[PDB]
């Protein structure tokens, strides 16, 4: 069960041509990269399994992305009409497309959306045939889409181009995609007074992101601060879960860690 | 506009000049190709740009060849010192990468030895034999068109000033009048078939159209007849009651 | 390294019966797009297709993209005259710019005689021309090799408003002699 | 629109020890607009040689980068990361602490 | 790799 996507961001800036910004992602790997800003833009790698690509791959994709950076100046264009925005305003359009694949390798889903200043937009349907449209300015753009058959067209990458690549790119990083890192994990105590501590339960350097972390009492859930999962700037994960505990109780208290890279639950305890 | 806009339609060109070929892609269209489509044969790719960007050239057969996109919009493509073997269909497509892939009508290029062998045709109509009225209760007109040179034409029949198409078969093909000779004069047929009565009514009026795509403006003629540009020829025929 | 083939070059089929074009492509294709060229015309798109073994129906038109994605077919059921032209295939290969078309196949619909009355008739010009007509689509034509023996081809004209059909071919230069280089029927009409 | 204020989170890569050689990290996430200056300090003084990620988005559109460099931790010495957003009247300093 | 594929809103 894998993914690829590639997210793009353009952005207005009245005064100073529009930014546009692409990463890929194969599951949660970062791989690509495009950034109109840069001293000569061009795609880079990110990851190590791409960096043997041919020339011929860079230059392409190369080409993708400022032609795309150029229909994006002109949709920014027409968004900034059907909103009745002035032309003094920075404005911001975001796409997300790609496809999923189950683990026999097949296409399970493609994906395919937009949205206009953080919110929704358009987006084309699970059927990959009809599209949704978040309000009375994305009927516009939906009115010319179905005028044009524009589901039908996206057909030709969503479920041949976008899985080829994909499973292109699973065979060339299996070492890194196909396997995950289990959490090292730890538990740390922290006084608050004579009366009261933290334990904190820590799972660091674990991919992919996907990860369960539960404190325990007496083996009874504490539904605990939790905070978001973050990169630790290597391509794995950390995340932590903390509880609050009268001090001389410690020895209550269990951290409970799941994790696709570890073959069995773990338990995890302040000693 | 909506369409792929393609000029000239046809062209004549002496062998060893040069030609320029003219494109103009759907509007907005980020891609633009020319391909190359010899008569009764398949396109083939000679150059492909994304924008102004000529991003692939690999089809373009010689030297001789070269595309230019300058402003991302209109292209052209130019054939140097034209040989006989350039004579084809030249197609240009527009699209927006993978998807709308959208072909024009062609710039139909022969390229000819002297321009003293190009010829207008000849248009004569042949009136329904009144045997077969009597037969069939059909009628049948001929059109031929014939020395012309070279197979630039297209045939159409008007009946009281209005174009037909019901009851109409123009030959798919021309015939070779000199069949030996490689610089051959062609001739071309159409019937148009209409009922016996609406054949017998001498208020109808029936004309048989050919265009002729020749020699241009810019052309120089220095021979003693007319000079054989792009021309409509027609002939005609009333209909007859007794 | 690539090459697109399209088999056969042309198909001569009866109105009423089945057409089939078949695209061979030597290398994996991403995906295939079939093309009519109406006769005089250029390409226009009929269809596209993506998955390995994907079928489609578009009216009389059924399209096929084989397991290996390296062949697929274009059949049309119960031909008509319309159907008349060149099909053509073209694949798309994921990394280039290019559509390649195969080498077409040609279309030509022979249409059905209900009631065969075949005649030889002569037109005279309006400032000497011999008309057969009304012959069975089993009828070939043939060119005399004479210096000034012109003969057309055989087409079929549709007097679309009477449903009515017929084939005819044109001789110039005596009508009895004109078509002496064909096997005409043995009771073509000569008035 | 809706603009969103970055959430700041500050931590090294590996767990701290003083003297050995880690990596401080500002992650902001959940941010829009887009544009974001952020700041890694050392004492107060702004790092110089400080690496980033590319800007991406989550499933909410919202966004997320990774502001990162090498560092040595120090009992002595103060890290923290410092935000500047539309939303933020004022920049956001969130100090590291190696307990989080 | 991206699609080759281009559009306008």
């Amino acid at each position: 069960s894998h993914s690829m996507r590639y997210f793009y961001t353009s952005v207005s800036r009245p005064g100073r041509e529009p930014r546009f910004i692409s990463v890929g992602y194969v599951d949660d790997t970062q791989f690509v990269r495009f950034d109109s800003d840069a001293a000569s833009p061009r795609e880079e790698p990110r990851a190590p399994w791409i960096e043997q690509e041919g020339p011929e791959y860079w230059d392409r994709n190369t080409q993708i992305y400022k032609a795309q950076a150029q229909t994006d100046r002109e949709s920014l264009r027409n968004l900034r009409g059907y909103y009745n925005q002035s032309e003094a305003g920075s404005h911001t359009l975001q796409s997300m497309y790609g496809c999923d694949v189950g683990p026999d390798g097949r296409l399970l889903r493609g994906h395919d959306q937009y949205a206009y200043d953080g919110k929704d937009y358009i987006a084309l349907n699970e059927d990959l045939r009809s599209w949704t449209a978040a309000d009375t300015a994305a009927q516009i753009t939906q009115r010319k889409w179905e005028a044009a058959r524009e589901a039908e067209q996206r057909r030709a990458y969503l479920e041949g181009e976008c899985v080829e690549w994909l499973r292109r790119y699973l065979e060339n990083g299996k070492d890194k995609l196909e396997r995950a890192d289990p959490p090292k994990t730890h538990v740390t105590h922290h006084p608050i007074s004579d009366h009261e501590a933290t334990l904190r339960c820590w799972a660091l350097g674990f991919y992919p992101a996907e990860i369960t972390l539960t404190w325990q009492r007496d083996g009874e859930d504490q539904t605990t601060e939790l905070v978001e999962t973050r990169p630790a700037g290597d391509r794995t994960f950390q995340k932590w879960a903390a509880v609050v505990v009268p001090s001389g109780e410690e020895q209550r208290y269990t951290c409970h860690v799941q994790h696709e890279g570890l073959p069995k639950p773990l338990t995890l305890r302040w000693e | 506009g909506a369409g792929v806009s393609q000029s000239p339609r046809y062209k004549v060109a002496k062998r060893g000049q040069d030609v320029a070929l003219r494109c103009d892609p759907i509007s907005g269209h980020v891609s633009l190709f020319w391909y190359q489509q010899a008569l009764g044969q398949g396109p083939e790719f000679l150059t492909y740009f994304q924008n102004e960007a000529q991003l692939d050239k690999s089809g373009l057969p010689s030297d001789r060849f070269f595309a230019e996109r300058p402003e991302g919009s209109v292209s052209t493509l130019k054939i140097q010192r034209t040989q006989q073997e350039d004579s084809a269909v030249y197609l240009c497509a527009s699209s927006l990468g993978q998807g709308h892939f959208t072909f024009g009508s062609g710039t139909r290029l022969t390229v000819v030895e002297d321009l003293k062998n190009v010829f207008p045709p000849e248009v004569a109509v042949f009136e329904p034999s009144e045997a077969e009225i009597s037969h069939t209760q059909k009628a049948t007109l001929v059109c031929l068109a014939t020395g012309f040179y070279p197979d630039h034409v297209e045939l159409s029949w008007w009946v009281n000033g209005k174009e037909v198409h019901s009851g109409v078969c123009t030959d798919p093909q021309p015939l070779k009048e000199q069949p030996a000779l490689n610089d051959s004069r062609y001739a071309l047929s159409s019937r148009l078939r209409v009922s016996a009565t609406f054949w017998q009514n001498p208020r109808n009026h029936f004309r048989c159209q050919v265009q002729f795509y020749g020699l241009s403006e810019n052309d120089e003629w220095t021979q003693d007849r007319a000079k054989p540009v792009t021309q409509i020829v027609s002939a005609e025929a009333w209909g007859r009651a007794d | 390294g690539q090459q697109v083939m399209q088999i056969p070059q042309y198909q001569h089929v009866q109105e009423g019966e089945d057409f089939t074009t078949y695209c061979n492509s030597s290398t994996t294709l991403s995906n295939i797009q079939w093309y009519k060229q109406r006769p005089g015309g250029h390409p226009v798109f009929l269809i596209q297709l993506v998955k390995s073994g994907e079928v489609k129906k578009q009216k009389r038109l059924t399209f096929q993209f084989g397991e290996a994605k390296k062949n697929s077919s274009l059949h049309i059921t119960a031909t008509q005259t319309t159907d008349v032209g060149t099909y053509f295939c073209a694949g798309y290969t994921s990394g280039t710019y290019k559509y390649i078309f195969g080498t077409g196949t040609r279309l030509k619909v022979l249409a059905n005689i209900q009631n065969p009355d075949p005649a030889v008739y002569q037109l005279r010009d309006s400032k000497s021309v011999c008309l057969f007509t009304d012959f069975d689509s089993q009828t070939n034509v043939s060119q005399s090799k004479d210096s000034d023996v012109y003969i057309t081809d055989k087409c079929v004209l549709d007097m679309r408003s009477m449903d009515f059909k017929s084939n005819s071919a044109v001789a110039w230069s005596a009508c009895a002699n004109a078509f002496n280089n064909s096997i005409i029927p043995e009771d073509t009409f000569f008035p | 629109m809706i603009q969103r204020t970055p959430k700041i989170q500050v931590y090294s890569r590996h767990p701290a020890e003083n003297g050995k050689s880690n990596f401080l990290n500002c992650y902001v996430s959940g941010f829009h607009p887009s544009d974001i200056e952020v700041d890694l300090l050392k004492n107060g003084e702004r790092i110089e040689k400080v690496e980033h990620s590319d800007l991406s988005f989550s499933k909410d559109w919202s966004f997320y980068l990774l502001y990162y460099t090498e560092f040595t931790p120090t009992e002595k010495d103060e890290y923290a990361c410092r935000v500047n957003h539309v939303t933020l009247s004022q920049p956001k300093i969130v100090k590291w602490d190696r307990d989080m | 790799s991206p699609r080759w594929y281009f559009y306008y809103l």
